[PDB]
RNA sequence: UUAAAGGAAUUGACGGAAGGGCACCACCAGGAGUGGAGCCUGCGGCUUAAUUUGACCAACACGGGAAACCUCACCCGGCCCGGACACGGACAGGAUUGACAGAUUGAUAGCUCUUUCUCGAUUCCGUGGGUGGUGGUGCAUGGCCGUUCUUAGUUGGUGGAGCGAUUUGUCUGGUUAAUUCCGAUAACGAACGAGACUCUGGCAUGCUAACUAGUUACGCGACCCCCGAGCGGUCGGCGUCCCCCAACUUCUUAGAGGGACAAGUGGCGUUCAGCCACCCGAGAUUGAGCAAUAACAGGUCUGUGAUGCCCUUAGAUGUCCGGGGCUGCACGCGCGCUACACUGACUGGCUCAGCGUGUGCCUACCCUACGCCGGCAGGCGCGGGUAACCCGUUGAACCCCAUUCGUGAUGGGGAUCGGGGAUUGCAAUUAUUCCCCAUGAACGAGGAAUUCCCAGUAAGUGCGGGUCAUAAGCUUGCGUUGAUUAAG
């Protein structure tokens, strides 16, 4: 009848609204800024994660060292 | 529900090549008999013609633990629109036994 | 959800799995030859099922 | 696969033979159900329907048996080519109990009095060549207490085994 | 000051009013007891974060309710959406899923957070509208069930009587378990209940039929044997539908028909119904089912996609998960188990059953032979059985025979309690159960009161279903042993 504590909010999420995931020098140059993910799947595809140190392959839950 | 588009599709094609399919009352099976081929939890089942009956294209029955469902022809003409299907393809509906 | 540990507790031995198939009830269901209905449900349906009493 | 023992055979087929009269009893209310009988042969099994308006439950050629021979199919386990549905009128409407129980349901529903709604399917068994019927419409009728009338009429057994096949209830 | 007070008749109900009948849910005559003791289990009470609850002859081993969790409502917490559709917005230049790591939790819940990858119109948001509910209301109901109610009782038609409610039919009397019949008669003919009926039990050396039942005979094998024979004695040792290397149905399992009707014979009775005796006979009342009319403010919305109305609907009474409770105890009550011993308890011999159940669509896990380990529960190897095929010829217990003990709270009784060993399970703590040693409590036949029962009955004694992963002190069935009293 109460509730005190206050279970705060639900899950509303970070929307950033920019990709922007190549930068690109001398008219037009191809260059990754994230590293790949090592799966069987997705070489070149769908990036892998990058972390103030750390690299994470989003899809399927794969890891990389914390290095 | 959740709703992902290789499921839907996957249970249209049999809800169109017959009229009918016999999903029984226990949300917690994760294996779809009929299917049994796409790894369907009958969630998807149940609550896909839920939303068939709320635009009055499916009819159900709720027999002892399982749920009946029939193709209006509302329902043929909305799905050989959203399986893209040509007007010669109909189901076992009509005339498919002499 | 979050499927590891939604539905996670065992049903298996036990009055937690037993149901009945016509009812749909957990309490009092006779599984004796595999009938798996209802005490109160099993009434309804005996005659149907080929159980006559003494006449 | 490997078969089991007699005693759950005979309770096995008995519970198939319940399932689908619950069933065809939801669907063919409507239609004037009044039963079902059914065949097991090793090959094609026959379920004959003992309905009182046979021409409802056939769709444009026969829709509405094809979708209801499946759904049988589809939940009993059984194969393609194994299963098949027949309509059958019933002998004498007005004399099985099941039949115009139904009738007298849709009746009600058609806003009627119910004392003048029950008279003509208590007439119409008593001119159909009965020995005696009896109705009882149990519930809120006018009036905030419920109450019950019932309408007997002819002669009626009530103990022994001779009521077992000299009635039939509803 | 007040809308009745009254008169006469009718139907019920009641009468510490008569009269006739009737019942072991009544008594007598009795038996076994219960009430006293310990404990098992339901209920009230208290206590509690919660001890969820429904019911007070016709509640209280009852919800088939024997709860470790699940069940599961209740309590402390924590996720999830499984909020269909309809409209607007958000909405490719940035709607929505999922998730490694860490302070973050009870929790390898992205629960949230810090950081960042990932999903493809799927959704998200507002507004209406569904929907779910073991949420309310059984005094809003259905259905089912209990009961008044195991007793004989109930209703029309048409006539007769009355203004009429009503009544006669439906009765003086005999008789019956019985409105059962006989008769009497403004009633006549009917209907329901009763009865018949169905199930069951007892009898058929007659009928039908049996390698999933058997006998008997005959072969064979073994064993005893004055003495040493054997058409001798024993054998659930083997074979005789295995393609005749025998027949048959007594025993066994059925199926059909038979059989018993108060028939026969005395006695009583209006020589009416029928009763009481006997003979023959397996049987001269086997046991249960269904079971009317009219009703109950009986119970059940927590059994049900039976259901009205109300309540609540996301910081949800939905649902899932982790723990806890439903077992908490100064007490009172109701079913019930074990006892208080010598008509016994031990210890060892010995011989006898029947009803039945057994591997599952989901759903995992069944009944267990035999062998080998273990002092015991149990542990393995290996079979068989979807069953008159195997467990199993179900070697059940009491009883029976010998042993020990001697009227002592004793070897009666086995509560309580410590230590150990195993099994079930995700988990055994608030002990699941089982096993072993040890501990050895009241209790000496139970006041008032009160219960069930009269023939295979009471009672003793075990056995199997249900529940069931583990499990019966409960229930519903079985056989065994078997009466004392009574025909009022
Ligand atoms: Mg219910
Ligand atoms: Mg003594
Ligand atoms: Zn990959
Ligand atoms: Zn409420």
């Amino acid at each position: 009848y109460t509730t005190p504590k206050k279970n705060k909010h639900k899950r509303k999420k970070v929307k950033l609204a920019v990709l922007k995931y190549y930068k690109v020098d001398e008219n037009g140059k191809i260059s990754r800024l994230r590293r790949e993910c090592p799966s069987d799947e997705c070489g070149a595809g769908v990036f892998m994660a990058s972390h103030f140190d750390r690299h994470y392959c989003g899809k399927c839950c794969l890891t990389y060292c914390f290095n | 529900m959740l709703m992902p588009k290789k499921n839907r599709i996957a249970i249209y094609e049999l809800l169109f090549k017959e009229g009918v399919m016999v999903a029984k009352k226990d949300v917690h099976m994760p294996k779809h008999p009929e299917l049994a081929d796409k790894n369907v939890p009958n969630l998807h089942v149940m609550k896909a013609m839920q939303s068939l009956k709320s635009r009055g294209y499916v009819k159900e029955q709720f027999a002892w633990r399982h749920f009946y469902w029939y193709l209006t022809n509302e329902g043929i003409q909305y799905l050989r629109d959203y399986l893209h299907l040509p007007p010669e393809i109909v189901p076992a509906t009509l005339r498919r036994s002499r | 959800g979050h499927q590891q540990l939604y539905w996670s507790h065992p049903r298996k031995f036990g009055q937690g799995s037993r149901s009945c198939r016509v009812c749909s009830n957990r309490h009092g269901l006779i599984r004796k030859y595999g009938l798996n209905m209802c005490r109160q449900c099993f009434r309804q349906y005996a005659k149907d099922i080929g159980f006559i009493k003494l006449d | 696969a490997v078969q089991i023992s007699k005693k759950r055979k005979f309770v096995a087929d008995g519970i198939f033979k319940a399932e689908l009269n619950e069933f065809l009893t939801r669907e063919l209310a409507e239609d004037g159900y009044s039963g079902v009988e059914v065949r097991v042969t090793p090959t094609r099994t026959e379920i004959i329907i003992l309905a009182t308006r046979t021409q409802n439950v056939l769709g444009e050629k026969g829709r509405r048996i094809r979708e209801l021979t499946a759904v049988v199919q589809k939940r009993f386990g059984f194969p393609e080519g194994s299963v098949e549905l027949y309509a059958e009128k019933v002998a004498t409407r007005g004399l099985c109990a099941i039949a115009q129980a139904e009738s007298l349901r849709y009746k009600l529903l058609g806003g009627l009095a119910v004392r003048r709604a029950c008279y003509g399917v208590l007439r119409f068994i008593m001119e159909s060549g009965a020995k005696g019927c009896e109705v009882v419409v149990s519930g809120k009728l006018r009036g905030q207490r419920a109450k019950s009338m019932k309408f007997v009429d002819g002669l009626m057994i009530h103990s022994g085994d001779p009521v077992n096949y000299y009635v039939d209830t509803a």
